[PDB]
């Protein structure tokens, strides 16, 4: 590709800044853009810059260009959850109807919450017997805890998810495991994962 | 704005397909992109105006037509698994500054499958908060489970007292494959709704997990003697529990 992006992917906590990189070999050069693409949606144009402009801002998004060295950076200030998305560098060779657009492969960005007071626990959730299942919920662990998918087509483990209780100023991570088979209990549902030592098992 | 239909399409192999794209901003240049989930945007066709038709850096089993400035339909030929992915329509108009801004449609997520007999709607279950969580945290987490569905054409939403909520909700970004060794594996998806303990303890509060499933149409031929896996809503509910 004539447009390469760096890094391939990164994971950051909310509150922090980060910088994505675009390098190109497109010649001639007319303008450079940064798109944001949310999962399942179409890209949104964040910023356009011409060869003679250094820098362009859109909210907490600030793009930088050095046409001399064929390099642009997108800097994100005070990252929040919704920043989680794929960011695409696109370069155009000519500034008019006849120009072609060149898309980088994009950088995947994930933004996890900053959990100051973790309270890891594995709860069992009832109701149903609608489902011949048993649902376990691993919750309130901090963002460094990694949730590993288990290798039983009986035992299903989702990856981790951030939920935001806006009116309480409270955020939490959670992962859901379940299995119809009887040989299953929340005590060992998350065995394949490294849960914190102090995890509350009721 | 710019529009795309259908949003979701499941189709058996070898069948003709047309993806509609409309734009009412009066834009001249229009584009079609193909994107595999997690991958780059490959340009496949474009148009300069009224009667322009060109090919992109990827040649496929596809054609487009620009009869009018508004409509830019795409045609996919003898349906082949490969088509499975997202097709994005876009147009660029002179936003200002001498520059053209690109605007994208919502897209079509296409799945192409060997046999339609492999299409199944999801099952939905809701699970109430554990007493342990309630007492330990004064919070209460409902979990919703959608399982047994093919293809991955699903939209999960939570309704409390008949109004849709987004606060306190997290849905898996990606679904799970029931059996990850099979081409047409069915899927499962999970979501959490978290509320205060006192909210949960009010037995007047009503909770609904709703899953919109996109499948076959009533027009589509069905020979399978089971219920046609048509586009439908599958749902599950719980009520607050005084305890």
């Amino acid at each position: 590709n004539q447009v390469e992006q760096s890094p391939q992917s990164l994971i950051i906590l909310e509150g922090k800044n980060c910088t994505l990189q675009c390098n190109y070999t497109v010649s001639p050069f007319s303008n450079l853009r940064w798109y944001k693409q949310d999962t399942g949606r179409g890209p949104v144009s964040l910023t356009i810059m011409t060869f003679s402009e250094n820098t362009k801002s859109n909210g907490r998004y600030t793009a930088t260009l050095d046409a001399d060295t064929k390099q642009s950076s997108l800097h994100i200030t005070a990252s929040q959850l919704s920043d989680s998305a794929s960011y695409i560098c696109v370069v155009s060779d000519r500034g008019s109807t006849l120009g072609r657009l060149y898309f980088g492969r994009g950088t995947q960005l994930t933004v996890w919450p900053d959990i100051q007071n973790p309270d890891p626990a594995v709860y069992q959730l009832r109701d149903s017997k609608s489902s011949d299942k048993s649902v376990c919920l691993f919750t309130d662990f901090d963002s460094q805890t990694n949730v590993s998918q288990s290798k039983d087509s009986d035992v299903y483990i989702t990856d981790k998810c951030v939920l935001d209780m806006r009116s309480m100023d409270f955020k939490s991570n959670s992962a859901v495991a379940w299995s119809n088979k009887s040989d299953f209990a929340c005590a060992n549902a998350f065995n394949n994962s490294i849960i914190p030592e102090d995890t509350f098992f009721p | 704005d710019i529009y795309q239909t259908p949003r979701y399409l499941v189709i058996g192999t070898g069948k003709k397909i047309t993806l509609e794209c409309s734009q009412t901003m009066g834009h001249d240049k229009m584009y079609w992109y193909q994107q595999d989930p997690g991958m780059e945007l490959h340009l496949i066709h474009y148009s300069y105006g009224v009667n322009s038709t060109e090919k992109g850096d990827l040649s496929s089993e596809s054609t487009v037509s620009r009869i009018r400035t508004e409509h830019f339909p795409l045609t996919l030929e003898s349906a082949r698994p490969s088509h499975t992915s997202q097709y994005l329509c876009a147009s660029s108009g002179l936003r200002d500054r001498g520059l053209y801004e690109q605007y994208f449609g919502p897209g079509t997520r296409l799945t192409v499958t060997e046999d339609l007999k492999n299409v199944f709607p999801p099952e939905v279950a809701v699970f109430e908060p554990s007493e342990a969580e309630i007492s330990h945290t004064q919070k209460a987490t409902l979990v919703c489970l959608a399982t047994g569905f093919y293809p991955d054409h699903v939209e999960l939403s939570w309704w409390v007292n008949g109004k849709e909520v987004h606060s306190g909700v997290c849905t898996d970004p990606q679904p799970l494959k029931e059996q990850p060794a099979l081409n047409d594996s069915r899927y499962a998806l999970s979501s959490r709704l978290r509320v205060s303990a006192t909210f949960w303890q009010n037995p007047r509060n009503h909770f609904r997990c709703q899953v919109q499933f996109y499948g076959l149409s009533e027009n589509d031929e069905w020979t399978q003697d089971r219920a046609k896996p048509v586009t439908q809503i599958v749902s599950a509910e719980a009520w607050g529990r005084a305890d």
